[PDB]
RNA sequence: GUGGGAGAGGGUGGUGGAAUUCCCGGAGUAGCGGUGAAAUGCGCAGAUACCGGGAGGAACGCCGAUGGCGAAGGCAGCCACCUGGUCCACCCGUGACGCUGAGGCGCGAAAGCGUGGGGAGCAAACCGGAUUAGAUACCCGGGUAGUCCACGCCCUAAACGAUGCGCGCUAGGUCUCUGGGUCUCCUGGGGGCCGAAGCUAACGCGUUAAGCGCGCCGCCUGGGGAGUACGGCCGCAAGG
């Protein structure tokens, strides 16, 4: 499971300014963590249809935000994917 | 009536999670090896829930029985 | 004659017939008596009287082996479980203690139509 | 890593020399799977409620270790190898829940 | 975001005891078993009841609730790992990023289909026993598929709260699971019963609304004929 140790690391990695815990950048960053963590767990345990939902949900949320990005500053979005590595 | 005497009333401070403390648990088992109902234990919704799991453990470490025989009938 | 004082008396009750087996301290049966062995053959065995008889003639065969003390073991619910015990308690045998160790599953074989 | 309680039960009819033999193993098998022991209570012989492997008594061991998350199930696998060690049980160390106090 | 909490929520590996059947040994006789009665069946190759030993599959008493969890189907022995949902407190961070949701994609009880494994108990069909005017049944003794496992398909249902999702608003009383609090009382989320206003054809509903309202989807428009016919789509087939 994800640890505080690893999680806060991710934040510090994306936050716009020191001392910030909740911004799109961050919001998204974090999901992706869980998602990847989830995905990897779904390569095994293909019988876990339950966690498979929460997944779709997470993904639902993820894209829900990025759409919000393409709305306000595109500059920020264009740069977020490169820093995460999305699309496909 | 079941208004005999609850096991919580006649007992002291004791850890619910120490599954090795047989001297106590035994107090929570019937004349048979079964687990006393809440009406008898004196415990709470949460306590009993735990005490439940704990016994099933000590059972496994051959400490507490799974079922006894009866002395009368 | 084999001289085996003090033994065990298993009482196996049913809803179709009650029996008794008298075993030795170690657990080996000496003489066993049912209900259909007395004379009765059907609906009759379930009767408490049937059990009474089954119990008594089962001790008379033990007194032959000099049986004196006995621990009673009951198996199940039948019709006249009691009368069987109360029987031995008057047959002439010293009754140590009555034990109930009727076999209850902890949920295993899926029982058949009539539960 | 996480905290654990390691319940190991083995043959009661073991003599001085034989007993300390099995402990040595248990011991060596722990450092093998990276488990620092913080403490250990040796209760010893206690009458079982039921007979395990035909024998009415058992030697009792307890081991509060601090080992790897990913290697817990394995740690027992090895433990459950000696034809003498009859019972094994590892538990996460849970903050003791008082009652009737 | 940080700090707490509860749970049969899911997945994998493991492991515990009861009981059952079978096998072996011990001891021991004449029946056992089953029914309203009975018989079919099993026993002198020695059954039954009893002790000890072994194998194996299924399931998991008590705790267990008028309880919990989950989107539903559904979920309860214990343990460890992997994993989803959720609630509370602080009010910290973003700044409206929200609700709904044709088609689509995924999930989807039971039975049932393919290949393989497995098979203790139970048991469609089938084989006998009895019942009866008769019995292709209800009862009794057997018993194959199946029921358990894996991978794959099937996708329906009294799949029911027979009550779409989401937000606000409108007396309370009481019981209960669960979190915070200055904790004989306050405060949040959930499950029940009674009940104001109100609604309702009535029964009933009633801050878990079937009340007052806004958004958005779904559906109904006499009974039978029919969930049939035709057509298309799906499926290995059964069929949907």
């Amino acid at each position: 499971p994800i640890t505080k140790e690893e999680k806060q690391k991710v934040i510090q990695e994306f936050a716009r300014f020191p001392g910030d815990t909740g911004s799109t950048e961050v919001q998204v960053a974090l999901l992706t963590l869980r998602i990847n963590r989830l995905s990897e767990h779904l390569k095994v345990h293909k019988k876990d249809h339950h966690s498979h939902r929460g997944l779709l949900m997470m993904v639902g949320q993820r894209r829900r935000l990025l759409r919000y990005l393409q709305r306000e500053d595109p500059e920020r979005y264009r740069a977020l994917i490169e820093k995460l590595g999305i699309r496909g | 009536p079941s208004r005999k005497a609850k096991v919580k009333a006649t007992l002291g401070e004791f850890d619910l999670r120490d599954y090795r403390n047989v001297e106590v648990l035994k107090r929570f088992l019937s004349e048979t090896g079964k687990i006393l109902p809440r009406r008898r234990t004196g415990l709470s919704g949460k306590e009993q829930r735990i005490l439940a799991k704990t016994i099933k453990r000590a059972r496994i470490l051959g400490l507490l029985p799974f079922t006894e025989k009866l002395v009368r009938k | 004659k084999r001289q085996v004082a003090s033994g065990r008396a298993y009482i196996h009750a049913s809803y179709n017939n009650t029996i008794v087996t008298i075993t030795d301290p170690d657990g080996n049966p000496i003489t066993w008596s049912s209900g259909g062995v007395i004379g009765y053959k059907g609906s009759r065995k379930g009767t408490p009287y049937a059990a009474q008889l089954a119990a008594l003639d089962a001790a008379k065969k033990a007194m032959a082996y000099g049986m004196q003390s006995v621990d009673v073991i009951v198996r199940g619910t039948g019709a006249g479980r009691e009368q069987a015990i109360r029987a031995l308690q008057a047959s002439g045998l010293q009754v140590k203690s009555i034990v109930d160790d009727t076999p209850v599953p902890h949920n295993g074989c899926r029982p058949k139509k009539k539960f | 890593m996480r905290r654990y309680e390691v319940n190991i039960v083995l043959n009661p009819n073991l003599d001085q020399s034989q007993l300390a033999l099995e402990k040595e193993i248990i011991q060596r098998a722990l450092e093998n799977y990276g488990a620092r022991v913080e403490k250990v209570e040796e209760l010893g012989l206690r009458r079982l409620a039921y007979p395990i492997a035909k024998d009415p008594q058992g030697y009792f061991l307890w081991y509060q270790v601090e080992m790897p998350e990913d290697r817990v199930n394995d740690l027992a696998r090895e433990l459950r190898i000696r034809d003498n060690v009859r019972r094994v049980m590892v538990v996460k160390s849970q903050e003791p829940f008082l009652a009737n106090a």
